[PDB]
């Protein structure tokens, strides 16, 4: 029904029509997570190498 | 995205040579190593399996291994024998006498370092090695025993590289010696631990196909190997030619292997063709699809209806309607959705390559990860036990330093593998 | 060979349907959680509509309309009626009703309760059946549930012999094309007790579904009078037919309810499709005027009619979508 | 003028990035060699298109874009493509081997080795920005790079650019055009880690785009090329307000303001119309009413779902072509009376409308026919939660058997992250339901 905030220009126009009214992690923790996973990889790799050594 | 190829033993070198002659033809490479083809599609990924030689020759990234020179001399005098890098021929003289212990512990141990030197030399030339592949049988001594020793040492030096095998399983129907179940059982546990993919190529199935289907009354190893090289060409089409799929070995394995130990695949191929015997009518897409899911095209001699598919991959080759491929594939599944696990959504995947293999206007290669593969290992286990009960033929092994305990362990971890397959079949 | 799953084991109707499908040999049953189905005979609560129609190369069909619960709940039906211009609020075939919550249109209800307190009238109501507003409202406040207060039809049509009360149940099938099919066979769920005007907690007297009643089986086997008999009665006793006196209104009411919610629930351009069987409950007063009592989204059938209805469901709702290698329905045209 | 940096991650992100930048050039009159004959301010300026392009003294207009893939095949096709001159080498970052559809490999293993390099190349773009708004990030859910590296990138961008806004264009996984099976894992994992770092995310389900291509473009088996050209049109419709003169959605911040009242629920549904085949020899041009009404047909949505059974929180209509406010309102009035459109009680029932007079540009030789008027509707409906439901169910099926999990654990990820991610998704589905019913 009610058309509001109509703005016009050469490229086009915009407006709003209303039908009815209503009724973070730090760099430290990031680099620690990445390095904890890298350790787990290196631990798993060492278990494999030890197993192969046996 | 280079792949390093290794072939060990008599069987390994014979199917390996066959493989290289098949894909060399597909890439337009002659036995001299010179490219003469008519499509750039043949050369776009030729570096995966071939090294470029100064004076534009292509040299297979292949390492040929044996404990006796017999079969490798046959290779060197073979059709494409001269295409291989001469330094990559690594061989002993003593042989392995169909003895896993000789291949894995004594004779093979003496030669294994020399093989690794060549592996390393080929790896250091790779811009980015994506993995290794090995051809071998499990029933002999070199391919089975030294091949798995090789795999163990490669995993030590390259712990983050993909290792895939095309492994020929022994069968009394096509049998050299009685100790094949011993060698196979010892080898299977090595494969459970140190490969990402093992294509279970059963000599029983290969025989039955040549006999019952290809109507060859007395099939040779040559007839059997025609099926193997045709299947290996299909399994690696994905990697050798441009198309829908450009996954490296690791990405391929990730989507096929839900559990680390259950990586033994049932391969298949359609249409089934005997060598030389031309036939002129190409298959319709419904014919391709129905055959590749039929047990008679399976090369593992397991009944897929006796298990459930964890994952399935199918590569179609040739000029065809992929929409029609889509419909026939989803026909087969939706018809038989009780032979596919329901806790891995969309576990049946398809791809097409425009380039058909030599001799066929269209073909399809099947790769099934089924729990029905346990029938193969149960079969080997029964034959193992029948002899091991009486400790028969064990002196061949104890004479090389092995203990009965190592057999008992091998027996046990294959029975674990069998039961592990049973666990997911009833899920 | 088509595939289907069953996620409601206590459905009298679709247990029958699934067995009919199997006996065609062109339908295979999968187990509950297999997503590769063509047909889903779903559960009645929390049916996973959001997961339907996302399996490539599989036409999927479900035996329930998403959103149709707004018709098949008493609180919702009153509000659906009351707020929809197509029906409301001078809707002549739906009893005067109000939405009541336990401690809403409570104040609105007593404004009506008063004026024929304030002069002339029957002022009996129902949720319990009473004549005193206060007696209902704290019935309602110690249930817990949300209840509906509806005008009680104090002048029902009474069957003779017996001076009995009854309600009519009609079965309506809506297919994936939103065709509205009325099953030609309805049933009168009669009271075996004679109707008692004065005292209202008689309830055997005033409530007519075939649970309470089990004077049972006195007049007709199972207190269920079918259409052939009821028609013959109307001809003999009232000089009229079931078609003219009652069925025209029933057809009018069914079509009007389903046309209202059609844009809200239609699956004409959806990635999956729906059909659904409804049970419309009607009430006839002594002047042969039909009133809508309620609608059930998961109705059961009468025992003699299970074979016919469920076969009808397979023919026009399921095989219309998945074909195989005079009609028992009346199509309400629109 | 305030600048916007585009970041394209993995195969999906890169190829869609290419399609979009191609379309951008055609729309702004920018040639493949970077020249823009209509730009009279040589060597610089602060026009609206400068939000996406910077200028060299030689007059070349270069995309404020960075391309990143853990494998070189796709980005190499940018290096040698028809728009090779458009970009400079330091915008294109490639690895050696990819994440193999493994989130853990994209996030932890390979991601750690290249994250600093990417941030450095991003920093060099930000240094040429007088006033940076933030980032538009393109990627798939299913890829190991698209899921894994993106979530890590988003985390670091929140660190290095705390007050900047970040928007996502995310490709939701569809079995019809995928040969992967682990994508439900990667999707849930990347959504959980990225959720707090993204202000607004536009999901595009390949299933929906696929069927639109089949049904309306009459392409029997749609390729990525077909899919991407269509996707680029939608993306263009969404970003046009940042590249052209206007008053609606002129800032990244306005996207949250206009479309996202509740932070976690920042996944607006996009619907686009009309999609007409270029091979259609005779087409009757559609009116404002016809294309606006088509914004409420599920068959035109980027994600198949049913908005009738949800609630709206916001709704924007973005028109391109011969459209005037009168005909929009006349269309809305009729649509309101004929369709089920329910807003949440704490939001006004209304539409924010933007009109750009220039009709949609089509790629020469593409599949899309030129039309006199087009519209993209951006609506924040709870009905898009159906997509999370589908995904989470597939996740649950596999994870109960721990299928494929060893691949992730083997790259250093812990099993608990699976359950933590799944619980966050469980919370999200419940947020949607509280708001929605
Ligand atoms: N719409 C669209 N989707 C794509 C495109 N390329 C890949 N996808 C989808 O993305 C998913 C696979 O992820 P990719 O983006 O290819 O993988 P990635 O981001 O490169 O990550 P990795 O390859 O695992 O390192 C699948 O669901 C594909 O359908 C594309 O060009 N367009
Ligand atoms: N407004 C009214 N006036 C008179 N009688 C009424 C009435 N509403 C209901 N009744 C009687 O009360 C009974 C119970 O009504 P209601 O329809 O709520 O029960 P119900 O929910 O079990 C029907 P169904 O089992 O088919 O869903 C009806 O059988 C009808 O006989
Ligand atoms: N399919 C196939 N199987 C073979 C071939 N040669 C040998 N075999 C099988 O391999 C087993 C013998 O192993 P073999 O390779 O000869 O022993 P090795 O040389 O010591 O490794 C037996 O089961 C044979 O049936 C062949 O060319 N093709
Ligand atoms: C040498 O090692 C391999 O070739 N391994 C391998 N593993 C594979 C798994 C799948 C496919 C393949 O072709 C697919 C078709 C459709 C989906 S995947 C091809 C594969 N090749
Ligand atoms: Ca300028
Ligand atoms: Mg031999
Ligand atoms: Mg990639």
């Amino acid at each position: 029904m009610e058309v509001i905030e109509l703005n016009k220009c050469t490229s086009g126009q915009s407006f709003e029509v209303i039908l009815k009214p209503p009724s973070d992690p730090s760099l430290e923790e990031i680099q620690k997570k990445l390095e904890a996973a890298e350790e787990r990889r290196k631990y798993q790799e060492a278990e494999l190498l030890k197993h192969l050594a046996e | 995205r280079e792949i390093v190829h290794i072939q060990a033993g008599q069987c390994g070198n014979q199917i390996g040579a066959k493989f290289w002659e098949v894909i060399s033809d597909e890439h337009g490479i002659d036995p001299t190593g010179s490219y003469h083809g008519d499509s750039d599609l043949q050369l776009e990924r030729i570096n995966v399996y071939y090294n470029e030689a100064t004076g534009n020759k292509y040299v297979p990234r292949a390492i040929l291994v044996d404990l006796e020179p017999g079969t490798m001399d046959s290779v060197r005098s073979g059709p494409f024998g001269q295409i291989f890098r001469p330094d990559n021929f690594v061989f002993g003289q003593s042989g392995a006498g169909n003895n896993w212990a000789k291949g894995h512990y004594t004779e093979g141990a003496e030669l294994v370092d020399s093989v690794l030197d060549v592996v390393r030399k080929e790896s250091e030339s790779c811009d980015c090695l994506q993995g290794f592949q090995l051809t071998h049988s499990l029933g002999g001594g070199t391919g089975s025993g030294m091949g798995t020793l090789l795999i163990s040492k490669i995993r030590e030096e390259y712990p983050d590289r993909i290792m895939n095998t095309f492994s020929v399983m022994p069968s009394p129907k096509v049998s050299d010696t009685v100790v094949e179940p011993y060698n196979a059982t010892l080898s299977v546990h090595q494969l459970v631990e140190n490969t990402d993919e093992t294509y279970c190529i059963d000599n029983e199935a290969l025989y039955d196909i040549c006999f019952r289907t290809l109507k060859l009354t007395t099939p040779t190893y040559g007839d059997l190997n025609h099926l193997v090289s045709a299947t290996m060409s299909g399994v690696t089409t994905c990697l050798r030619f441009p198309g829908q799929l450009n996954a490296d070995l690791r990405k391929l394995a990730v989507n096929m292997v839900p559990f680390p130990r259950l990586h033994f695949f049932m391969p298949g191929f359609a249409p089934l063709t005997s060598r030389g015997s031309q036939q002129y009518r190409a298959l319709t897409v419904p014919e391709l699809t129905q055959q590749m899911f039929d047990s008679k095209n399976m090369m593992a001699a397991c009944d897929p209806r006796h298990g459930r598919y964890l994952t399935v991959a199918a590569i179609f080759r040739g000029r065809m309607s992929m929409k029609e491929v889509d419909e026939q594939m989803l026909n087969v599944q939706n018809k038989n959705s009780s032979y596919f696990v329901e806790w891995i959504p969309n576990n049946v995947k398809t791809a097409v390559c425009d380039i058909p293999p030599r001799g066929l206007k269209m073909s399809a290669t099947f790769i099934g990860n089924s729990t029905a593969i346990q029938e193969l290992f149960k079969r080997i286990s029964e034959q193992f036990t029948a002899m091991f009960r009486r400790k028969a033929f064990l002196h061949w092994y104890t004479g090389e330093g092995m203990d009965e305990m190592e057999f008992t362990e091998a027996e046990s971890n294959m029975n674990d593998l069998v039961s592990e397959y049973q666990q997911y079949q009833d899920a | 060979m088509y595939t289907f799953v069953v996620r409601d084991e206590n459905s009298s109707v679709y247990a029958e349907v699934s067995r009919l499908l199997l006996a065609t040999g062109q339908w295979k049953r999968l187990r509950k959680d297999n997503p590769r189905f063509n047909l889903m005979l779903g559960e009645r609560n929390r049916l996973p509509f959001g997961r339907l129609g996302h399996e490539p190369g599989l036409v999927q069909l479900v035996n329930y309309y998403r959103g149709a619960d707004k018709l098949c709940r008493k609180a919702s039906l009153v509000k659906l009626i009351k707020t929809s211009p197509e029906l409301s609020e001078s809707c002549t075939w739906f009893p005067e009703s109000y939405v009541i919550y336990p401690t809403d249109e409570r104040e609105v209800f007593l404004a009506a309760y008063n004026r024929r307190r304030e002069g002339r009238e029957g002022n009996v109501w129902i949720a319990l059946i009473s004549s005193e507003a206060s007696e209902l409202l704290d019935f309602i406040d110690e249930q817990g549930q949300v209840h509906v207060i509806q005008k009680y039809l104090e002048k029902p049509l009474l069957l003779e012999p017996g001076h009995r009360k009854f309600d009519i149940r009609s079965w309506v099938l809506v297919d994936h094309l939103y065709n509205i099919y009325l099953y030609r066979e309805g049933v009168l769920r009669t009271s075996s007790e004679p109707y008692n005007s004065a005292n209202f907690q008689d309830k055997t007297c005033h409530l007519t579904n075939h649970c309470i009643q089990k004077n049972y089986g006195r007049y007709e086997e199972g207190n269920e009078m079918f259409f052939e008999e009821f028609n013959q009665y109307l001809m003999d006793a009232l000089n009229t037919t079931l078609e003219n006196s009652i069925l025209l209104q029933i057809k009018h009411i069914i079509r009007s309810c389903l046309m209202c919610i059609e844009p809200a629930i239609s699956t004409k351009h959806l990635h999956y499709q729906s059909f659904q069987l409804f049970g419309f409950d009607f009430m006839v007063d002594e002047e042969l005027k039909v009133w809508l009592i309620e609608v059930n989204g998961a109705p059961a059938c009468a025992q003699k009619l299970y074979a016919e209805l469920c076969q009808g469901i397979v023919d026009v709702a399921i095989s219309s979508v998945f074909p195989l290698a005079t009609s028992i329905f009346i199509k309400l045209h629109h | 003028m305030r600048e916007c940096i585009s970041i394209h991650v993995g195969q999906a992100g890169v190829q869609i990035g290419n399609a979009c930048w191609e379309l951008y050039c055609l729309e702004h009159g920018i040639q493949p060699d970077g020249q823009m004959p209509s730009d009279k301010t040589i060597g610089g300026g602060d026009d609206s298109f400068n939000t996406f392009f910077s200028e060299t003294g030689a007059g070349k207009h270069v995309p404020r874009a960075v391309f990143v893939d853990l494998e070189p095949t796709v980005i190499d096709e940018v290096r040698t493509g028809t728009y090779r001159q458009l970009f400079h080498p330091e915008q294109l970052i490639t690895g050696k081997e990819d994440a193999a559809n493994n989130y853990a490999r994209g996030h932890y293993t390979i991601g750690k080795e290249i994250i600093d390099l990417v941030l450095d190349r991003i920093r060099k773009l930000a240094d040429q920005c007088t006033g940076l708004q933030g980032f538009l990030v393109f990627h798939s859910f299913g890829g190991g790079t698209g899921s894994g590296f993106t979530s890590l990138l988003m985390e670091r961008l929140s660190v290095d650019y705390g007050k900047k806004s970040k928007l996502e264009f995310s490709i939701y996984p569809a079995p019809q055009v995928s040969t992967a099976v682990v994508e439900p894992y990667n999707s849930i994992l990347t959504t959980h880690t990225t959720l707090e770092h993204s202000d607004c995310a536009f999901m595009v389900d390949n299933e929906a785009i696929y069927d639109i291509c089949r049904r309306n473009l009459d392409i029997e088996r749609p390729t990525y090329t077909n899919l991407n050209r269509l996707i680029s049109q939608i993306v263009s419709s969404i970003t046009a307000s940042l590249r052209f003169d206007g008053a609606l959605n002129v800032d990244l911040t306005e996207f949250q303001t206009n479309l996202v009242p509740y932070p976690r629920i920042h996944f607006p549904l996009a619907t686009y119309a009309p999609v007409i085949s270029a091979e259609k020899a005779y087409h009757e041009q559609l009116s404002v009413a016809e294309i606006t009404n088509a914004c409420f047909e599920p068959a035109n949505q980027m994600v198949k779902c049913d908005p009738r059974h949800g609630k709206y929180m916001a709704c924007c209509l973005l028109y391109r072509g011969d459209v005037v406010p009168k005909d929009v309102n006349a269309a809305i009035a009729t649509i309101k009376t004929k369709r089920s459109i329910q807003f949440v009680d704490w939001c006004p029932t209304g539409f924010k409308v933007g009109i750009n007079y220039q009709p949609p540009t089509v790629v020469p030789g593409g599949d899309l026919a030129k039309v006199q008027r087009a519209v993209c509707m951006l609506s924040n409906t709870t009905a898009i939660a159906e997509a999370w439901a589908r995904l989470d169910h597939k996740f649950d099926l596999m994870y109960a058997k721990r299928a494929f999990v060893h691949w992730y654990v083997g790259e250093g990820m812990e099993e608990g992250e699976f359950s933590e991610a799944r619980e966050d998704m469980a919370a999200l589905e419940k947020d949607y339901e509280e708001v929605g019913v």
